[PDB]
RNA sequence: GCGAUGAUCACCCAUGGGUGGGUACAAAUGGCAGUCUGACAAGU
């Protein structure tokens, strides 16, 4: 399906999920479609991760509009349950937003993943 | 040799030297892009396809994909000998017209772009040939039709028409209100006690239509408009009333007004039923979830259905009471929690804090349903997602209600 | 001597004409969503509504259609032919027959409303000649009704002094002279 | 209170009032197409924003010969929701015409709405790589402008201009290294694309970098000549 | 009264009036200079 | 004194006001304009004044460069001290919105950090030799 | 060939235009004007 167009391969998924857990730990990550849209509106998002097997896909498919409107990288990953593990919560998550903060330890990681996402876009 | 070209009004064919490639060489080398060369080779055969927009769109879609029956009835008599060579631009159309039944030779997107370019350059000079007009606005119309088809605009899915409908409905409520007040007042010179005892505008106007003067009402029945007690009440008031006597010119014109009232009321209920049908066609899941009316209010408040999709859940929870929202945010009281959803069936079913919680969960589930219905490139229009979300939220509601408070 | 009829009839003529304006604009809008250059060609809104009621859908266009919409007011300004080709080649989006019946019903509604306005205006004219004929024959029925409405009642008008009626170079001279004669006429017609 | 003065390009104006503005005329009075603030002086005027239209930024940066005259035909590649082609159609006015092309569907619907509003703009939702496909409708636009983000900008411009552009025509391209190369120096990139156009028979005349209003963005204007 | 002098609050219409404004500013000036 | 919701509201108002001000204002262009010429003699003889058929001011200032043929602000009161003064007041008004917005953003950030620290965690208070206070929460999946 | 059934009583260019103010109606993707929180809770 080309609706979830940029879908990460195994390696990029690894690094994406790793930086997602890092940001969840330093608490630079907003979890959920609604809060992600909120960060997107406020323009505080470094980039967006989405699930690719949502039931159905449109409920989060709304996001790429705002993403590529405001020039914020976005990427799909295979499994929402994997994304939930990566975030560190008890329930499957479908879309999360890595926010932006200059005083972060994971700066260089987020920038590497965002680099590769942009290349893939 | 023949050459085919496509025009917004018709299909054109021009005969030229069989050495078409060398003719093109001469054209481009001598800059024969002029009326001299195009009068040398003006036309061979034209057909203006009919002025039916559906025929236009389908014929051009066929030009894009395959060969048309219009194409057949044009290529019935291209040839004089068994073998003639025809220039065409499209490669797929080229091999299609190779495989067609007449089997005359054709040439694909060769260097003949020179011919196409020049014949389009002085296509204005070709207009005196068959199409004595300006094709610009023709092309505008055809392009809009084609774009409509390409995007696949179902005639029912027009959010802007929905906003039109709801705004007109509100205006109809206001103006029917003011007219009914006016008629009640003008008839008040004749039966004020009734004006007080009954409140329905339609009932008032139908009374004016049935009865005309008080004892005529005393002798006439009003069973199908009002119950027995109310009609006997108006009987008593008719006996002891304080209004004047009315000429039949006055009565005629006030009766015409009441007739306008009832016709407006009939139209308004009819249009509301229309709005029900149209929203069920467009965004069935939201209608299944919260209800057709509040769905209309939601789309109207957000403007575009797409922007309403884009909005997050919390804004949908409190989409209405924005005034209190921002005032309380600024003054550090507590924000409102219902807004426009408060008139939803389920939040009405809940109670108090259960109303708040069901409002939140309904907001989120409705956001999901709305996004799916809006962005579904293909959609069953059954509303199955709405049914499932409704089932979930009803289970949540029952859970809250069964969750008692006092320690038994 | 009752005149609250006159007051009410003025309230109706004004508000009704305003609503005629609004709903004619609405029909212009919808039949523009279907076919807008007609809304541009014919600005007379009542004729617009009747023309919609005739050509519901832009598809129906023939020479008998030409003749009948020529009977619709006329052809002298090329309305027939111009709308014919504009609708044959319109850029208008198409919509449901439900929308067509809705729009036609609405145009019918507005047409009936306007006919009601005409009837009510004749009503007002003859009721004035019934109630305050001298004031009417002086100034004109509509304006006399507006005066009576401003005052609040024929009695309030007549009880009113001349200069206050006025507020109710030779332009000023004639205005004030008219106010005096108007007040006298109101007295006569009231008593 | 606002003085209007003509810019060197026929169809555009500068307002000198409480604030200066770069403005065009209007054909849909009292209707801003994407939210920009309009003014009147009376006659209706509508401001561009250089940050939102690359053509606006290029004009603001200064160009010698912009080939969009009012009495002309202008083709637009990459009318993303049409915010800029609205202004271009304004510049052209009723005398000429503008043919816009789009592929992705949501901006397609937006541009259909705008083209329902205005008659000078015409919509082509067809894919831009196939002038063979959308050869039905438009005839030899006078000048061609492109904003397409695809790597084969020169390729698609070559097809479009070959199949449609009038000879000695004007072509204008918006180009961004962050999308084409994104790892090599921007001027080197621009050299590569101008070489490509000279190969494809477009004789360049000017190119401008738009760096006050957009980072790593160039606009090239050239003439199409000696062709059929 | 007017249409453009119609202010949504007695305080802002008091502002809109001018003689009040100059009297107030004067009186406030001298009361402040006597306070100081 | 104030609440996080009010601070958030004020900052968002300032963002919208700032974007409105940017929409209404402009910045002077400064591009790297490069001309293509055919022959070396023409390049050696090239002058922008003749190539653009402008004058000294018309070629130095960029946005609207007229032809002399086309050639073929004193209407307002005190043009030389009032209009430019209004220009600069608009500019400094935009900048004032900008800096008040950034101060509000810093305040909101600090309020959020404090609120979250009170909110939850198996927290450890770590101090960094730049004197800066952080809290590292232990690695525990939140149920 | 009169009158109480009412006599009388802001700027510029030379009785022409421009500036302003007043009243009604309408439009605005004009303004005021910013769209809540974000992980535990219910029983045992």
């Amino acid at each position: 399906n080309p609706k979830a167009f940029p879908l990460a391969d195994a390696a990029l998924t690894q690094q994406i999920l790793d930086v997602v857990q890092q940001a969840a730990n330093l608490r630079q990550l907003k979890k959920g479609a609604n809060e992600a849209t909120k960060t997107l509106n406020r323009g505080i998002s470094e980039f967006i991760i989405m699930a690719a097997d949502c039931e159905p896909i449109e409920i989060l498919l709304h996001l790429p509009l705002l993403c590529e409107d405001k020039n914020v990288p976005y990427v799909f990953v295979p499994s929402r349950v994997a994304l939930g593990r990566a975030c560190g919560v008890s329930r499957p998550v479908i879309a999360a937003s890595i926010t932006t903060n200059d005083a972060s330890a994971i700066k260089t990681q987020i920038y590497a993943v965002k680099d590769k996402i942009e290349t893939l876009l | 040799a023949y050459v085919l070209t496509e025009t917004s009004a018709g299909y054109a064919l021009l005969k030229a030297s069989d050495k078409k490639i060398y003719k093109s060489s001469s054209l481009i080398q001598d800059l024969d892009s002029s009326d001299k060369v195009l009068k040398e080779f003006k036309i061979a055969a034209f057909s203006k396809f009919n002025s039916a927009a559906n025929a236009l769109e389908e014929a051009n879609s066929i030009i894009e994909g395959k060969v048309s029956s219009q194409l057949e009835k044009l290529l019935e008599e291209i040839k004089k000998d068994k073998k003639s060579t025809l220039i065409v631009s499209e490669t797929k159309l080229a091999n299609a017209i190779n495989k067609l039944g007449l089997n005359f030779n054709v040439v694909s997107d060769a260097v003949t772009l020179d011919i196409y370019r020049a014949i389009k350059e002085y296509l204005p000079e070709l207009l005196p040939g068959m199409s004595d007009n300006d094709l610009s606005k023709m092309s505008l119309g055809l392009a809009h039709s084609i774009g409509r088809h390409k995007l696949k605009f179902s005639a029912d899915k027009v959010d802007v028409m929905i906003i039109q409908a709801i705004a007109l409905l509100d205006d109809l409520d206001k103006e029917l209100n003011t007219y009914a007040m006016r008629c009640k007042e003008w008839y008040g010179w004749h039966f004020p006690e009734l004006a007080k005892i009954v409140t329905d505008s339609v009932a008032y106007a139908r009374i004016i239509l049935t009865m005309g003067i008080r004892s005529k009402a005393s002798e006439t029945d009003l069973s199908e408009i009002l119950p027995e007690e109310i009609e006997e009440r108006v009987k008593t008031a008719a006996e002891v009333s304080m209004g004047t006597e009315i000429t039949q010119t006055d009565l005629d014109n006030i009766n015409a007004l009441a007739e306008q009232i009832v016709e407006f009321a009939a139209y308004r209920e009819q249009l509301s039923n229309y709005l029900s049908a149209r929203m069920k066609a467009i965004a069935p899941n939201l209608t299944q979830l919260v209800g057709e009316l509040v769905g209309a209010r939601l789309i109207a408040h957000s403007g575009s259905l797409i922007s309403l999709a884009k909005s997050p859940a919390s804004t949908i929870q409190i989409l209405g009471a924005e005034k209190a929202l921002f005032r309380a945010l600024k003054t550090k009281h507590d924000t409102p929690k219902y807004g426009l959803l408060y008139h939803a069936s389920l939040v009405g079913q809940a109670t108090g804090k259960n109303k708040g919680k069901i409002a939140r969960v309904l907001a989120a589930k409705a956001a999901v349903s709305l996004r799916y219905d809006a962005l579904a490139e293909d959609r069953d229009d059954s509303g199955d997602i709405g049914l499932e979300s409704r089932a979930k939220v009803e289970n949540r509601l029952s859970q809250l209600e069964g969750r008692d408070l006092r320690t038994t | 001597k009752n005149d609250n009829h006159i007051i009410q009839a003025i309230a109706l003529l004004d508000q009704l004409d305003k609503d005629i304006n609004t709903f004619a604009m609405r029909v212009k809008e919808w039949y523009g969503w279907h076919f807008p250059e007609l809304a541009k060609l014919v600005p007379d809104n009542y004729t617009f509504a009747k023309l919609v009621l005739f050509i519901k859908d832009k598809a129906s266009l023939n020479d008998d259609s030409l003749h009948d919409l020529a009977a619709l007011l006329n052809e002298d300004s090329g309305i027939a032919q111009r709308v014919i080709d504009n609708a044959r080649i319109s850029m208008g989006q198409d919509i449901s027959e439900t929308d067509m019946e809705n729009v036609c019903v609405f145009a019918q509604r507005v047409a009936s409303l306007a006919d009601y306005r005409r009837q009510l205006y004749d009503y007002l004219c003859e009721k004035m000649h019934t109630v305050a004929p001298n004031l009417s024959e002086l100034i004109g029925e509509v304006i006399g009704a507006r005066l009576i409405s401003h005052a609040g009642s024929l009695t309030n008008l007549s009880k009113q002094a001349a200069s206050t009626v006025q507020i109710l170079k030779n332009k000023g001279r004639i205005s004030r002279y008219l106010a005096n004669k108007c007040s006298m006429a109101s007295r006569i017609d009231n008593y | 209170k606002v003085v209007i003065e003509p810019h060197r390009h026929a169809g555009v104006y500068i307002a000198r009032g409480k604030e200066d503005l770069l403005v065009t005329k209007n054909m849909a009075p009292g209707e801003s197409v994407y939210g920009e603030k309009r003014i009147s002086v009376k006659v209706e005027y509508r401001v561009w924003n250089p940050f939102r239209s690359k053509l606006a930024a290029g004009i603001m940066g200064g160009l010698d010969e912009l080939f969009i005259a009012p009495g002309k035909k202008v083709l637009y590649l990459g009318a993303a929701s049409g915010t800029s082609v609205s202004h271009v159609s304004d510049v052209v006015g009723p005398e000429g015409v503008v043919y816009a092309v789009e592929f992705s569907h949501r901006p397609g619907r937006e541009l259909i709405s705008m083209a329902k509003k205005r008659p000078n703009i015409i919509p082509i939702i067809e894919d831009a790589r196939h002038p063979q496909k959308y050869r039905m409708l438009i005839g030899m636009v006078d000048c061609v402008f492109a904003d397409v983000a695809q790597p084969d900008q020169a390729r698609i411009i070559a097809l479009n201009s070959h199949m449609f552009l009038k000879d000695q025509g004007g072509v204008v391209i918006s180009i961004k290294a962050n999308c084409i190369d994104s790892t090599v120096d921007a001027e080197t990139v621009f050299a590569r694309e101008v070489q490509k156009l000279r190969e494809e028979r477009i004789k360049p005349l000017e190119q401008l970098t738009l760096e006050p209003y957009e980072r790593d963005h160039c606009i090239v204007v050239g003439r199409y000549m000696r062709s059929g | 009264m007017n249409r453009k002098e119609r202010k949504s609050t007695i305080l802002e219409t008091l502002m809109g009036d001018e003689a009040s404004n100059k009297y107030f500013k004067r009186k406030y000036n001298e009361i402040q200079e006597k306070s100081t | 004194t104030q609440d996080s919701n009010y601070v958030r509201t004020l900052r968002q108002i300032e963002l919208k006001k700032l974007e409105k001000g940017a929409k209404q204002l402009m910045f002077k262009s400064s591009g790297n304009h490069t001309i293509f010429v055919d022959s070396r003699e023409k390049m050696n003889e090239f002058t922008p004044e003749k190539f653009f058929n402008t004058t000294s001011e018309m070629v130095n200032r960029s946005e609207n460069r007229l032809t002399k043929d086309q050639l073929a602000n004193a209407s307002s009161i005190m043009p030389k001290e009032s209009l430019d003064k209004k220009k600069l007041k608009k500019f400094k008004q935009v900048k004032q919105h900008l800096q008040r917005e950034t101060q509000l953003k810093q305040v909101q950030q600090r309020m959020d950090a404090q609120r979250e620290l009170l909110k939850k965690g198996s927290k450890k208070k770590i101090v960094d030799s730049s004197g800066k206070i952080s809290f590292k929460w232990k690695k525990q999946r939140k149920r």
